[PDB]
């Protein structure tokens, strides 16, 4: 049984700036898991059967999992632009796979604020698809060289999400995993 | 029926005492988010904080951070503003305008505006 | 910060016209959390279009709001004289609120 026990029940999820992806392969995936396991607040599979997913066989199977504000979780799609989509992390134009997400708000949202989840809120380039981008250098913005400091036409370039447990539906923090399916000429290790 | 009601507006000299109430009718007063916009004369509208009347949480935009105090009072609900060391650029209109708990986040219900004078 | 810039200053509309306010956003946000408020003259604004598309509560229904990434238009089909008035696009995705310069609405 692939280990969507821990991609699903993990105890603090990554923040979307640096999405943690786990290549699950040479295991068998059920997913009659997913469905037990969380609310899914939004389930959506682009270019696969939902059903097909149980009888269907896939060499590599990419788990990008991360948290998003419930407003950016329809970022997370083929086709849409955006903050998350387009700085964070982008799908392909055919992506195949399933988006998955649900709530957390009980979970990741502190009564103070939860300053731990951040996003990439400026970006010179849009991320190609799948890409991951950590770098922290201050957003050369102004016309000066920001000479990495921090200020007036220069951004530190991770704003904290700064989810709480009273937020608005919207901002509430979401805790999405992707799934994406290789097929390539490799022995097929994940079926049913 | 659902308004927010405002205090009156006040001249006050440069100094660091000045308080502005919001008052809310027609809706639970704790569940909802309370957040002030700052309209200068001229200019566009810039959001100065935002109070949970339920548990007292604020958020204050950077540069008002420390300088404008936001609390509010759950058994008269009033949302109150208080700042520090009025300056000539402190005039302006106070809103208090209350964010939506909806799936899209916006500021549903304003306040009429409180017009502060530093003279 | 997240700085934000309405293509026009005023506009200049008349009764029946298709006119159009670009509010285009340096750093791309999710239309989710771009609104668009009207502020008549100097009365408090109400929302008018929250997520670029959603017209809020007795918004009529000429108005209807576009565009996604960088660049969110607002339009209205036909130019009321009742449709005069400040329009100020704001994003919460980058958590400083940044209302837009406004685009005052006049008629020609």
């Amino acid at each position: 049984l692939c280990p969507f026990d821990e991609v699903f029940n993990a105890t603090r999820f990554a923040s979307v700036y640096a999405w943690n992806r786990k290549r699950i392969s040479n295991c068998v995936a059920d997913y009659s898991v997913l469905y037990n396991f969380a609310p899914f607040f939004a389930f959506k599979c682009y270019g696969v059967s939902p059903t097909k997913l149980n009888d269907l066989c896939f060499t590599n199977v990419y788990a990008d999992s991360f948290v998003i504000r419930g407003n950016e979780v329809s970022q997370i799609a083929p086709g849409q632009t955006g903050n998350i989509a387009d700085y964070n992390y982008k799908l392909p134009d055919d992506f195949t796979g399933c988006v998955i997400a649900w709530n957390s708000n009980k979970l990741d949202s502190k009564v103070g604020g939860n300053y731990n989840y951040r996003y990439r809120l400026f970006r010179k380039s849009n991320l190609k698809p799948f890409e991951r981008d950590i770098s922290t250098e201050i957003y050369q913005a102004g016309n000066k060289p920001c000479n990495g400091v921090a200020g007036v036409n220069c951004y530190f370039p991770l704003q904290s999400y700064g989810f709480r447990p009273t937020y608005g539906v919207g901002h509430q923090p979401y805790r999405v995993v992707v799934l994406s399916f290789e097929l390539l000429h490799a022995p097929a290790t994940v079926c049913g | 029926q659902v308004q927010l009601q405002q205090s009156g507006a006040e001249l006050v000299r440069p100094g660091s005492s000045v308080k502005i109430s919001c008052k809310a009718s027609g809706y639970a007063f704790s569940n909802y988010w309370m957040n002030w916009v700052k309209q200068r004369p001229g200019e566009g509208l810039e959001w100065i904080g935002q109070i949970y009347p339920g548990d007292g949480d604020t958020d204050y935009n950077g540069k008002f951070k420390g300088r404008a105090t936001l609390t509010a009072d759950k058994s008269s609900s009033t949302a109150y503003m208080q700042l520090s060391s009025l300056t000539s650029e402190d005039s302006a209109v106070y809103f208090c305008a209350r964010g939506d708990d909806g799936y899209y986040v916006y500021f549903d219900y304003w306040g009429q505006g409180t017009t502060l004078t530093v003279s | 910060e997240i700085v934000l810039t309405q293509s026009p200053a005023l506009m200049a509309a008349s009764p029946g016209e298709k006119v159009t306010i670009t509010c285009s956003v340096s750093s791309s946000i999710g239309s989710n959390n771009l609104h668009w408020y009207q502020q008549k003259s100097e009365t408090s604004p109400k929302p008018w279009i929250y997520g670029t598309s959603n017209l809020a509560s007795g918004v009529p229904v000429r108005f209807s709001g576009s565009g996604s990434g960088t660049s969110y238009s607002l339009t209205i089909s036909t130019m009321e004289a009742e449709d005069a008035a400040t329009y100020y696009c704001q994003q919460w995705s980058g958590y400083p609120l940044t209302f837009g310069g406004g685009t005052k609405l006049e008629i020609k």
